RNA sequence: CCCUAACUGGAGUCCGGUGAAGCUUACAUUCUAGUGCACAGUCUAGAGACCUCUAGGGGGAAGUGAAGACCCCGUGGAGC
RNA sequence: UGGGGCCCCGAAAAUUGACGGGGCUCAAGUCGACCACCGAUACCACGGAGUACCGCAAGGUAAUCUCGUAGGAAGGCGUUGUGUUCGGGUCGAAGCAGGGCUGUGAAGUCCUGUGGACCGUUCACAAACGAAAAUCCUGGUAAUAGUAGCAGCAAAGCAGG
RNA sequence: AGCUUGUAGUCCGUAAGGGAGACAACCCAGCCCGUGGUUAAGGUCCCCAAGUGUCGACUAAGUGUUAAUACUAAAGGGCGU
RNA sequence: CCCGAGAAGGGAGGUGCAAAGUGCCUGAAACCUGAUAGUGAUGGAACGAUACGGCAUGAAAGGAUCUCUGGCAUGAAGGAAUCAUUCGCGAGGAUGUAGUACGAAUGUCACUGCCAGUGUCGUAUCUUACGUUUUGAAGAACGGGCCAGGGAGUGUAUCUU
């Protein structure tokens, strides 16, 4: 179970992926919304509703609204995930926004090279902002 | 004559077949080595000298 | 039942040939799994396109004579004895048994095997293709 | 034609009987981009995609039909 | 004021898309250096095969031998028949389906079943001697497919027996 | 002009295997078979084997994350740094 | 003899060494029907090669110091770990431990009842068919639906070697 508040995405979504390929665990991340993505607001505003808005989407990419599901994508991204053990690992892998009732209480880990504050200037915007203005409630 | 005394010739192009020689009356082809009942191609001669 | 007379270098190069012909290729004719038409002997290739006959390993091993087996072992039976092919009761009398199986021709008819597998057994010789 | 509607009979659709032909190296549920003989379902990286069946018009398969009748070439022809 | 690094403006294209993708900001970018590791069939070591040359032979040498289209050269495998040597077969030949073993391989041999009368082998010699391709030929047979068609002819049949 | 026509070298043509996303000719490398080791090119956040490696700086533009290649936009300007 | 409308056909029952049952010797493949083995309605494509696994099979023709699992001896190239000292701003380096423990393999001794092979499926890496025309072929260049069989350097004369 990791905390992904304060922590840089892709980072994040590095170690998980590269823990669920050691394979020996089962992941959970609680509060995807307020995972970090470094950069200014409207460059990463505009490179999201791009990724958002950009395919095909009657029959063609299917960017997902959600927080924690982007996540999940982003993590997919970092994958084998047309092979088996990227299918088991992403089957391994559960995201939330907040923390499920279930988790409630029980104990948390971070990332210390994930960690938010060891970026170098201000230019950063929230994952839940970036779902909030893509359109998704959570 | 052996393989070789039909009047064939090839229909051309423009017909989806072979430009081997056919009957003049029919598809069937005639008188080429790789044609049933067609000639042998290089066949022993009884011309040959073989002492 | 005699033992064979099998020297350790020949020892050496017999296990060295069994492990060896158990990596080596069956050298199937390229394609062959993909039409039906097509026997499973080696054909060499010829196109100048051919991905095998370029040599790519993906495609599978060319026959190249690197896959020979030792020449001192070469041709031997997998029981380690030689393979005299024998055509009838004449025979038995070149083949000396102490490296040496016989295997009797598969058109002898049964009289004449049975003389054949009894001569056999009063010489010693190991027999490959008896009624057991 | 504006601008199409309803209706009639025959097909089609569904059922019983009968019963061909034409494209076909293989595989094949694809889509985007790039690459590649510079116009890819198969290569590369992504994105999608549970399977089977029925109906339907034809986007694509540079669909099928055909050794281009346009152009050139051939010390190839024919007629004038 | 001059000379420099990086970045910004200048900077507009057509299906949804390209740092390979995810993503990445004292970097997972750039510049100047450095450290450790991963990573070939390269190189090293061992074993084996073939080859070239030498050697009467045994064998010796090869860091200076081992990719290959057109193409040249050498040696082999297979088919059918002839001379010749030696054989096999109704106690089951050839052929056929499948399998075991050997050989780099062409292929050979054997096993099981089926089959019912012919078949090999030594040294040589011949050829109507080896097929995956020719919009190849002949024959057989698929997908298409229980599909199209069996609808203008022309009102086409119904009841009872 | 991925145009046309020369020249020297080397390649593809006829060149495997390893690496550059893929790449006829770009880099290592010319390659008999099997096994073990160490390297070349290139890479070491994940996809993907090995660094979320070290030191000193720069960049705020997702600029960039593109050896060569015709697959990478100029002149001019900036009290941006 | 039974079924069947049957002078069809089927079943049962015979003949014959063998149904070989009248276009009847042998009876391949394509194609089609069924069964068996594997897999299978979340899945990515030159249909394979290599390595390792699951399932099935493994009677003959293949192995019996053969298969499995260990011990011991010798072991080429290569070659640690850990710790001590020292150097470096640092990542780390050097020296010793140590050319040691190990190490392809070669022998030997126990243990074991499987292994090889075959079919299918899965995981990992690789590979865009084949022949041809081409500088360049996976090409949106040409050829083949499939299978069986046929299908192409021959003879005379003369010259040269």
């Amino acid at each position: 179970v990791i905390d992904a508040k304060g922590l840089i995405l892709g980072r994040l979504a590095s170690s998980v992926a590269k823990q669920l390929l050691s394979g020996d665990e089962k992941v959970y991340i609680i509060n995807a919304e307020q995972a970090i993505i470094s950069g200014s607001r409207a460059a990463t505003l505009r490179e999201y509703r791009e990724t958002r808005e950009r395919g095909a989407t009657e029959f063609g990419p299917y960017f997902p609204k959600r927080p924690d599901r982007i996540l999940k994508r982003t993590i997919r991204g970092m994958l084998p995930y047309k092979r088996a053990r990227g299918r088991d690992a992403m089957s391994r892998l559960k995201v939330y926004v907040g923390v499920p009732y279930e988790l409630k209480g029980a104990e948390t880990v971070t990332i210390p090279d994930a960690d938010m504050r060891l970026l170098s200037s201000s230019r950063y915007v929230e994952l839940g902002e970036v779902s909030q203005k893509m359109g998704s409630k959570f | 004559y052996s393989g070789m005394e039909t009047s064939a010739r090839g229909w051309g192009s423009g017909r989806g077949v072979s430009h081997v020689p056919r009957l003049v009356n029919s598809s069937r082809a005639a008188r080429v080595p790789h044609a049933k009942g067609g000639r042998r191609a290089h066949p022993p001669k009884p011309e040959a000298d073989r002492s | 039942v005699s033992t064979l007379d099998m020297d350790p270098e020949s020892r050496r190069l017999f296990n060295v040939r069994k492990v060896q012909k158990g990596k080596k290729p069956q050298f199937k004719r390229t394609c062959s799994h993909k039409f039906k038409r097509l026997d499973d002997n080696w054909r060499r290739p010829r196109g100048s396109q051919g991905k095998q006959r370029r040599k790519y390993v993906s495609k599978g091993a060319l026959v190249q004579v690197g896959y020979g087996s030792p020449a001192a072992v070469k041709g031997l039976h997998p029981s380690g004895y030689s393979d005299v092919l024998i055509s009838s009761i004449a025979e038995l009398e070149l083949v000396d048994p102490s490296y040496e199986a016989i295997r009797i021709a598969g058109t002898i008819g049964a009289q004449k095997k049975a003389l054949i597998l009894a001569k056999a057994e009063e010489a010693g010789i190991k027999v490959l293709n008896s009624g057991r």
